[PDB]
Parts: C-alpha cells; sequence; structure tokens
RNA sequence: GCCUACGGGCAGGCGCCGAGGGUAGGGCCCGUGACUGGGGCGAAGUCGUAACAAGGUAGCUGUACCGGAAGGUGCGGCUGGAU
RNA sequence: CCCCAUGUGGACCCGCCCCUUGGGGUGUGUCCAAAGGGCUUUGCCCGCUUCCGGAUGGGCCCGCGUCCCAUCAGCUAGUUGGUGGGGUAAUGGCCCACCAAGGCGACGACGGGUAGCCGGUCUGAGAGGAUGGCCGGCCACAGGGGCACUGAGACACGGGCCCCACUCCUACGGGAGGCAGCAGUUAGGAAUCUUCCGCAAUGGGCGCAAGCCUGACGGAGCGACGCCGCUUGGAGGAAGAAGCCCUUCGGGGUGUAAACUCCUGAACCCGGGACGAAACCCCCGACGAGGGGACUGACGGUACCGGGGUAAUAGCGCCGGCCAACUCCGUGCCAGCAGCCGCGGUAAUACGGAGGGCGCGAGCGUUACCCGGAUUCACUGGGCGUAAAGGGCGUGUAGGCGGCCUGGGGCGUCCCAUG
C-alpha cells in the first residue's frame, strides 16, 4: 500500500513543486502523553494546480528529484492560511536567539 | 482556570468526606452523571440527585460513611478511603484489555471510559474492551 | 608466486577489444546516420539507421549489449531520426 | 517536573567517573618504579608507610602501595599494580601485586598467602 | 572435593540428630548422646541470640549437611525447585529426596546415606535394568532401583537386608527384598517426611 | 539453482540434521527457506526421520534439485513412490 | 601507421573530470614547554582576632574605596539580631 | 569469432483498443537466432537458440525507530527545484548544459565526540539500564587513495591499471611483494592455543561418471578460561592414645578424627570393540517407481561391554560491625591492617603466628568492568519556606493545557479477523 499523507502546502516558489507540511500524532515511547510532531514533504504538481494555503493528500511515487518521491493526490480542503501563519510565525522566530 | 472536571469532582468527593459532610455539590454534566452513576451503584455512596444552585444546574452527591468507632477519636471508617484520577489531562492515558488492572486485590474498583460506555474494569473485561481509564476508587 | 586463475585476466583482454570495436562501431553508425538527418537525407539515412539497428542487435546477442541497453539505443535513435525528419518530411524507403 | 518538562527536558543519567586511570579496563599493568619513598599517614593514624612511585605502560607516572611485613623494591626494578586506594595514604589510589615481577613475596607468611604471593611452605 | 571428612561432628554442629552413620548414631554416640555441645575450643561457652541471618543460615546448612551435598548442586536444585509450579519448599524436598543416591538409602540398601553413595559410584545399583554410577541421578516414578546380579551375595548389602525385615519402608516406596528389588511410587509429600528442618527459613534464606 | 539439504544442529559426536531448501548458495547452517522434516544419522529415537511429502513435491515441481544423501532420504519417505 | 568486403575497426593524439603535489592565506585538534594564578591536602610555627554568646564596634550582604592580615569604612538592603 | 537465410517468437518507431505514472492487446516498417560432443550411433544421453511463466537471489525507493555536547545555532551553490540530454537493469542532480531561487534548521540544521546494527545476552519485581565477541541475519573494509575491465553478478581479500607509505632483489635503467584464511613468527600487552588428523560425514565447485579440489567442515590437541558430572573411600571403632592448643590446673579441646578391624574398589592390567554410512556407482526393471549388488571412516582401538585389580590429590578465604566463625602468645600510634566506620601508644575477639571455628571445594581469593541495591535522574517512582532548589518583576511569541448541551466525521483510542 503505497503511503498516503495528509498536510498543507507551505510552500509555493518552487517550480512544479510544493512543499506540505505533514502534522503526526502520537504517544510519548515513555512518557505517555500524545507528543505532536511532523515533517515537510515536496510534493510534486505537474499543472502548478494546487495553491499555498491548501490542504492535500500525499502518496508515495517513482523518485522525482533528490528528496522529491511524492505526488501529490487531491486537494482536500482549500483555503485555510491559518495553518501556514503558525509555520509562518515560528520559521520567522528562528530569526531571533542567536550569536549575531 | 478549572482545567480538569472531574479532577475536581473527584476532589470536591476527596475532600468532604475528609470532614464528614451528608452530601456535597458539584457542577453537573452528562458525563459527571455517568461516574456518580457508578460510585453509587457500586456502593461507595448513597446516591445523587439532580439540582439547581441559584440558577445552575448541580450534582447532590450523597455521601456515604462507616459506624461511630469506640475509644478516642470515634471517626467512622470512610466508605472511600480512596480516590484518585488515573489519566490525566495532558499525560492521558488509555488501556487495553489485556492492560486493564486489577485494583486492591480486587477490593477496590476501576473506571474508564469505553467506546461503550464508562465501565468498570469487571464489566470492561466482562465486556470486552477498553478505553480511557479515568480513575482508581476504594 | 603463480596462479593459474588469471588466464582470465589474459582472457578478459581479449573481450576487451572484442566489446570494445563493436561498442564504437554504433557510436559512429549512429552518429553517422544524425548527421543525415540533419540535412534531409531520408533515403540514405535509414539505410544507414538500419545498419545500426542491425549493428545494435547484434551486440545484444552477445554480452557486449547488456539487453534493454540495446533497446534504449534503438528508442533514442530512431526518435532522434523521425522528429529530424519534419525539417524535410517523406521518408524514402521505411 | 510537569509531564511536558520531562518531555521537552528529559531526564539526565548519571555518568560515571572511573576512580581508576589504568588506561584500559586493565587488571593491572607492570611499571618500573621510580622513588621508593616512606609517606607518613593522614589525621588519626601515624607510623611510617611504605611507598612507590611507578612509570606504567600506559603513560602515567603514580604512586602505588607496598604491602607485606617488608618488600625489596629498588631504584629500577619492574613491578605490577592491582588498583586499590588507601585511607590514611592521599593520591595512593593503586596496589603492587607481590609475587608478580621483581618484587617478592612476603618471607614468613603462614596466613593470606593467597595474597603477598608467598608459596605453600612445608610439613607433612 | 565432596565433603568426605570428621561427621558425627556436624551431628553435633546443629545440635539436632543427624543421622550421617546409621548404626552408631543409635549406640549411645552419634555424640549428641552425652556431648550435645558443638565442636570447638569454645563449645561449652554461653551461646549469644542469633541474627536472623545466622538461623536462616544454620538452617540451609542443617538441609544440605543432611543430605550431603556440595553447595553448587544445592542452590541448584532449590534453583530447580523455584522454576517448577509448586510449593517452592515442598518440591525443593522433592527432588532432593529423588536423587539415586537417596532413594537407595531410603530401600535400606545401606547402611547410612554416605554408604549409599559408594554402593552407586561403585556399581551395586540396577536402575530399571541398567547399572547407573551417578548418585546425582534422579529417580523417576516407577523405576526398579535395583541391586546388581553381581553384587548380591555381598557381606554388606546381605547383612542390610537381614535386617529389613522389621522396618517399614517409607510410603511412597515399594521393595521385595526377596529379589532385593525395589521401586519409586511416587514423589514423597511434605506431610510424608520426617526432616527435623524448616524448608521455610531454607527458602527465606536464598532471597537475601 | 536453490537445492535441498541437511543442516548440522547435533554437536561434538551428536549429530542431529535438519532436511531443509535453500538457495545453493547459503552456508550448511544458515538462513534457509522452509524446513521439511530432520533426520538423525545415529538414530536414538524410534522417530530417526520425518518428511510431510506434501511440501517436499512442492519443491522438486519448482525445480530443486536435492542432494544425493538428501535424496535418499526423500526415498526413504516416499517422496517418490508413484504406485 | 596497422587491418578492410572501403561501410568501418585498432594504434596514436588532444580534451574534461580526476587520486595526489606545489604556493599563499585561514581555521581547528594532539605533544613538549620557559615564564606564571590559585587550589586542595597534612601534623604543625609565626602575627593578629574576623566569626560563633550583645564574641565585647549585632551579623549577613551588592557595591565602592582602602589596608601585614584577617578586615575597616561609605551607601543601600535583610533578620537568618541579644535586651 | 564473423556473415547469410528461417522466425515460433522477441526489440525499437508510429497508429489505434484497454488499462491507467515505462501495465496489456493489436496492425504496417525495420532489426535479431543458434554447436556440437558421447555412446549401448537410425536412437538415447549431455549440451545449443528465441520466447512466456516459475522459483530463488538482488538493485532503487518510502513511512516509523535509531548515542552524547547548544560552553556547536544558524547550515547550503549542484545547493533546492524546472527543461532537455547522458548514463544504468532501473527511478534519480547520480552526471552535464541551460533556466529559476531555492532547500534545511530549537519537532536541534551545521559542528564536534563516540559506536558496525539486529535476533539476543547480562541484570533487574518491573519499568528500565548495560551490552551486542562465540551462533545466525544485514552492512562495511580486505596496507592508504583513485579507477575500470570481464562478466547473470565485482568495481572484485589469494584479478587488473595508477599514485602513496613501507619491505626485499637490483648490472642502480628497473622490479617483487600484502595472513583482517588456517597454523605460526615477532611486536605491543595484564592476557588469548597446535606450523596437528581427515576429506569418513555435511556443504560447495567442476564433471555423464569414475573423480578432482574443499585449512567450508568433521575431528584431535593445548588453557581449570566457563559450565556440568566424578574421585580422594564405606561401616565399625575410647567416657576416649599421642602430639599441638587452652585452663580457674581439677579439666576442656582437636576427636571417631587417628591407630586398628572388616568391606568396596578410581587408577592400573588382560580380552571384546561401536553407531555414526548409506548413497552416488553397478545390475534388474522403461537410465521412472520399485527391487538387488559393491565400496567407503579422520575420531580410533577411542565410547562402550566382560573379566582382574591397588584405600589411592586438597586447597584458598575468612573469624571487630555489616558478616557464619574466638582463645593465647608476640607486639606496643611501631610493624602493620583496611571496602566503609576504624584498629595499633604494654590487658588488641581488628597487626603477626598458633589452637580453634565458619564458609566454599579442584578450587578459593584479588583486581577490573556491567546491572543491582539507588524511588540517588524519580514513566512506573523525587523534589524546591529554613536541608541543594522558584527565574529580581512584568509583558507576552512559539508551545502545552482548557467550561455546559446537541449532531456529523472518526484522526488518537478500544474490539474482531487476517498477513
Ligand atoms: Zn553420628
Amino acid at each position: 500500500p503505497k503511503k498516503v499523507l495528509t498536510g498543507v502546502v507551505v510552500s509555493d516558489k518552487m517550480q512544479k513543486t510544493v512543499t506540505v507540511l505533514v502534522e503526526r500524532q502520537f504517544p510519548h515511547p515513555l512518557y505517555g502523553k500524545v507528543i505532536k510532531r511532523s515533517k515537510k514533504y515536496l510534493a510534486h504538481d505537474p499543472e502548478e494546480k494546487y495553491k499555498l494555503g491548501d490542504v492535500v493528500e500525499i502518496i508515495e511515487s517513482r523518485p522525482i528529484s533528490k528528496r522529491k518521491r511524492f505526488r501529490v493526490l487531491r486537494l482536500v480542503e482549500s483555503g485555510r492560511m491559518d495553518l501556514v501563519e503558525k509555520y509562518l510565525i515560528r520559521r520567522q522566530n528562528y530569526q531571533s536567539l542567536s550569536k549575531r | 482556570m478549572l482545567t480538569d472536571p472531574i479532577a475536581d469532582m473527584l476532589t470536591r468527593i476527596r475532600n468532604a468526606t475528609r470532614v464528614y459532610k451528608e452530601s456535597t455539590d458539584v457542577p453537573a454534566s452528562r458525563f459527571k452523571e455517568e461516574i456518580l452513576r457508578i460510585l453509587a451503584r457500586e456502593g461507595f455512596i448513597k446516591g445523587y440527585e439532580r439540582v439547581d444552585v441559584d440558577g445552575k444546574p448541580y450534582l447532590r452527591v450523597y455521601l456515604k460513611y462507616g459506624p461511630r468507632r469506640q475509644g478516642p477519636d470515634p471517626r467512622p471508617e470512610q466508605v472511600i478511603h480512596h480516590i484518585r484520577r488515573i489519566s490525566k489531562p495532558g499525560r492521558r492515558v488509555y488501556v487495553g484489555v489485556k492492560e486493564i488492572p486489577r485494583v486492591r486485590r480486587g477490593l477496590g474498583i476501576a473506571i474508564l471510559s469505553t467506546s461503550k460506555g464508562v465501565l468498570t474494569d469487571r464489566e470492561a473485561r466482562k465486556l470486552g474492551v477498553g478505553g480511557e481509564l479515568i480513575c482508581e476508587v476504594w | 608466486r603463480n596462479l593459474s586463475a588469471l588466464k582470465r585476466h589474459r582472457q578478459s583482454l581479449k573481450r576487451r577489444l572484442r566489446n570494445k570495436a563493436k561498442k564504437s562501431a554504433i557510436k559512429t553508425l549512429s552518429k553517422k546516420a544524425v548527421q543525415l538527418a540533419q540535412e534531409g537525407k531520408a533515403e540514405e539515412a535509414l539505410k544507414i539507421m538500419r545498419k545500426a539497428e542491425s549493428l545494435i542487435d547484434k551486440a545484444a546477442k552477445g554480452s557486449t549489449l547488456h539487453k534493454n541497453a540495446a533497446a534504449r539505443r534503438k528508442s533514442r535513435l530512431m526518435r532522434k531520426v523521425r522528429q529530424l525528419l519534419e525539417a524535410a518530411g517523406a521518408p524514402l524507403i521505411g | 517536573p510537569t509531564i511536558n518538562q520531562l518531555v521537552r527536558k528529559g531526564r539526565e543519567k548519571v555518568r560515571k567517573k572511573s576512580k581508576v586511570p589504568a588506561l584500559k579496563g586493565a587488571p593491572f599493568r607492570r611499571g618500573v618504579c621510580t622513588v621508593v619513598r616512606t609517606v607518613t599517614p593522614k589525621k588519626p593514624n601515624s607510623a611510617l608507610r611504605k611507598v612507590a612511585k611507578v612509570r606504567l605502560t600506559s603513560g602515567y607516572e603514580v604512586t602505588a602501595y607496598i604491602p607485606g611485613e617488608g618488600h625489596n623494591l629498588q631504584e629500577h626494578s619492574v613491578v605490577l599494580i592491582r588498583g586499590g586506594r588507601v585511607k590514611d595514604l592521599p593520591g595512593v589510589r593503586y596496589h603492587i601485586v607481590r609475587g608478580v615481577y621483581d618484587a617478592a613475596g612476603v618471607k614468613d607468611r603462614k596466613k593470606s598467602r593467597s595474597k603477598y604471593g608467598t608459596k605453600k611452605p612445608k610439613e607433612a | 572435593g565432596r565433603y568426605i571428612g570428621p561427621v558425627c561432628r556436624l551431628c553435633r554442629r546443629e545440635g539436632v540428630k543427624l543421622y550421617l552413620k546409621g548404626e552408631r548414631c543409635y549406640s549411645p554416640k552419634c555424640a549428641m548422646e552425652r556431648r550435645p555441645y558443638p565442636p570447638g575450643q569454645h563449645g561449652q561457652k554461653r551461646a549469644r541470640r542469633p541474627s536472623d541471618y545466622a538461623v536462616r543460615l544454620r538452617e540451609k546448612q542443617k538441609l544440605r549437611r543432611i543430605y550431603g551435598i556440595s553447595e553448587r548442586q544445592f542452590r541448584n536444585l532449590f534453583e530447580e525447585a523455584s522454576k517448577k509450579k509448586g510449593v517452592t519448599g515442598s518440591v525443593f524436598l522433592g527432588l532432593l529426596e529423588s536423587r539415586l543416591d537417596n532413594v537407595v538409602y531410603r530401600l535400606g540398601f545401606a547402611v547410612s546415606r554416605r554408604q549409599a553413595r559408594q554402593l552407586v559410584r561403585h556399581g551395586h545399583i540396577t536402575v530399571n535394568g541398567r547399572r547407573v554410577d551417578l548418585p546425582s541421578y534422579r529417580v523417576r516414578p516407577g523405576d526398579e532401583i535395583a541391586v546388581a546380579e553381581k553384587s548380591r551375595n555381598l557381606e554388606l548389602i546381605r547383612q542390610n537386608l537381614e535386617a529389613m525385615k522389621g522396618r517399614k519402608v517409607g510410603p511412597w516406596l515399594s521393595l521385595d527384598v526377596e529379589g532385593m528389588k525395589g521401586k519409586f511410587l511416587r514423589l514423597p509429600d511434605r506431610e510424608d517426611l520426617a526432616l527435623p528442618v524448616n524448608e521455610q527459613l531454607v527458602i527465606e534464606f536464598y532471597s537475601r | 539453482m536453490v537445492k535441498i539439504r541437511l543442516a548440522r544442529f547435533g554437536s561434538k559426536h551428536n549429530p542431529h540434521y535438519r532436511i531443509v531448501v535453500t538457495d545453493a548458495r547459503r552456508k550448511r547452517d544458515g538462513k534457509y527457506i522452509e524446513k521439511i522434516g530432520y533426520y538423525d544419522p545415529r538414530k536414538t529415537t524410534p522417530d530417526w526421520l520425518k518428511v510431510d511429502v506434501e511440501r517436499a513435491r512442492y519443491w522438486l515441481s519448482v525445480g530443486a534439485q536435492p542432494t544425493d544423501t538428501a535424496r535418499r532420504l526423500l526415498r526413504q519417505a516416499g517422496v517418490f513412490r508413484q504406485e
């Protein structure tokens, strides 16, 4: 069963590619409470249809670019920046906390 | 803020018996009702009736105690010695049926919430299910 | 300080030369057939493509052409030809 | 700490510091004696203890103790070390295996011979 | 070194009669008769209250020394006995009583436990048909523990059976003196044992 | 070329084999494919050899040259008896 | 040049990449070390008495300056200050 | 080895039909096959060619899992993506060209340190911690680094080409080498074996087969290095020898211990003597099934059976408390002991010997290292007024956590079956 993940487009700067934020949930291997973790997959859009802030289903595909082995399945829920915003503010925060 | 309902409840219960009150009030809610539903049928308490305090819905849980002791400090054995939430919020603990715990060599009881509803360890096992293990009480 | 299981190297050389002349042979022929289609020599071009296709499949018979290897070469050649024969249509032979 | 704490953070597991730099986890290690002193005891007890400075195979030049009513350890003699701190003698974390190498076993020992590396005396 | 040294001295260390030599440990002399004090230059001295450990200890030994068996096996047994479904103690005595060398003794084919060993190592013992020299061997229920045809006319063994006409055999055992045979019926029960020990202490000891 | 062979499993002087199926190229005592019987050289037990002809037949069918000695045991089991 | 059924193949030549080296500069880690801080130890000398009882100018403290020394003083804070 | 013909079929281009990422059917065009050898030689055996399928083996790919340091916080330029091309069995920046400006990072990027991973194994009540040699599975190297050839498969430990370090031959031009295979040598080290036997068995290769090779293997040997079994004897034997120890001098003790009596009989001696081995082969039968015949052991004259047969190794630690085991003498803060508390300055159950005793037994101690005790990193299962611990206060970012009723979805979560 080729894997399927549901996530969100966060990046749309690339060519025919979209970065998808995929959230996963699970009990901590020892402490027990539900930890929420995530990963970004570089999906693949041929006809450049998928747009930022769209939730999509990812499916395991034939290797494409170095680190781009997934095609996008179908659009789940369109228009929902809400989530992006988070990813974004988190990224921005990164600018802080350093030795520059 | 009130962070955990049940938790409060249990504590009102725990906190009341200890001082020896006849009954104690507590914010109502279908769920909380199903837990009190257990207690009384399990015998830890007399019972409970729905009520309104100045317009708000409350559950009068009626306390149950033991007989008057002899000698000094004739403070009656309490029917509910122990009572604590097991699965807390931000560390929820769900158990598998195999994993359901036996309480106090089976003298106490355990109450979970299965998809077949809120139950007793005994019932659960008889029922072949498992779920959020809400609390220990003995 | 000897060992007769070396005859193999004595042999490999034989096949190195063997494979070599065949492989290159193809390259040349392909590269030949190619520049023909550039000019639009519909007749001869194929006259050559054909000598090509054969050579390829011939090495495929042996240990010179991996198998599907012949195939790729058969695709990458013909395709590169058909297309060029658009700059001046009508394939003479076939 | 809140379970979350234990989550983000985790429990630090206690690292162990080895009371004995015999480099390798080797049980002993031979070494050539350098100086042969007589350090004095610590606070309560006082007397005069025979000791030895030793240059090992591992590299470090250390201080080892020499048990026994009396040894026979000279300057450039080779010896052996077992490891066993001595309370009333600071910096002396090791020991000299008696009976092995150029270190003799105590003569006239009829008891704890296992140690001191003496041999079964005669009478049958 | 499977012991073998001064004996009815241990009869003395424990303060309880240790049937280690048989005949004689019946004549006024397993020494306990007339010299119950333990050995040593201080035997006759008042003894201080024995630490929990001490009793747990002394009682292990009492068991052990009786069967005269190197701690190593003894402890091994006790280990094997913990792994079996049962009362960790009763089962201990189980194998303990199931050793070929013991059996022979209970069967009466010998004056004492010790003696039984030799009888075994020298091979005067049949077991379900074949001889056996390994005492530590475990006699399964329903085995004909006997004497070798070869050994039957023995000045020892003979004089022993002669005595048997006059002593009942353990309830879990049978024997046909007439033919010098004997069978191991079933694992003996704690209630059936006579031993002056308290397994509980023994068990309790192996948890330190 | 997958073969059908034995596997040492006994010990020093106590050989106890294991009829199995595996790719030629693997070790004697290495990862086999489908264990189909064991044979005891010394024959201490009245049951010193078993087989399950049902599976044996599979293999051969699919193509699995058996060892000389191996075969011999399959013959004893009646692996190929066509009556 | 070599071979050829003249289609073409080998030899050879050049080229890219390239292990490694050279020169310049930078960074980082190991060994040895002159010169050097303090530290801890230990019986115990020397000068003084800071602290522990209001320890004999209550103590402690951030800071600041000063001084054989401990410490003294200013300023603020604290009671973990006796009457 | 090459060419030419045949083409069951198969390849490639193009077109269509079905599917649905390079899956399948189909049409024209074009391209592609091949070796012979042996007998019991008019047929059987071995081998050969194209293609579909099987089986086994494997490449690439993805999700989850996977050590310490934040006194390492920003890393990245083929670097992230796109088009085309190359290259491969094959997807792919894997490689090139051009284009775009990306990609990753506190859910810890990058840097540094360390380590082959797992089945399992050790400890632990468990949770967990530790480990990962022998056996098995997977990876990685085969003096250091680079590279390709041949091939189903290698970038190839006992194949190849180059440079480098090192060793050896050298007519000084130039060569020859790689035990991290078995055994051994030396070095280093606290420390780790015989240049043994056999190819009988199991396995592998090549062979129609007989058969060849097999330091894979199966055996032996050396090491108490571990574990397990086994022996040094059994019974009888004094109100109790002698000696040694102690004493209140009367006696206590070592001690049934010994002596001595009888009995058994390890070692040792003679005889017999093994499974493991039944195939391939040969014969009959149809070289099928089935049945019959022959050969073939390193271990080894060993195990093991039978007979005969001698009473025939014991040692180490400990004895103040924890911790089972006490007296005398020598000693005199000395000599020394010691894990920790400590012991020793003339009365030492703590030093050194002795008598005695406890513990364990071909072993017992010691050191080193793992888990344990330690709920002393605390998920089980800890804390923070003075014991070490609340951030000098606020503000709010990420994040965590969240009230009552009803419904949908069912991701977490629970149950069943199945792989
Ligand atoms: Zn006795």
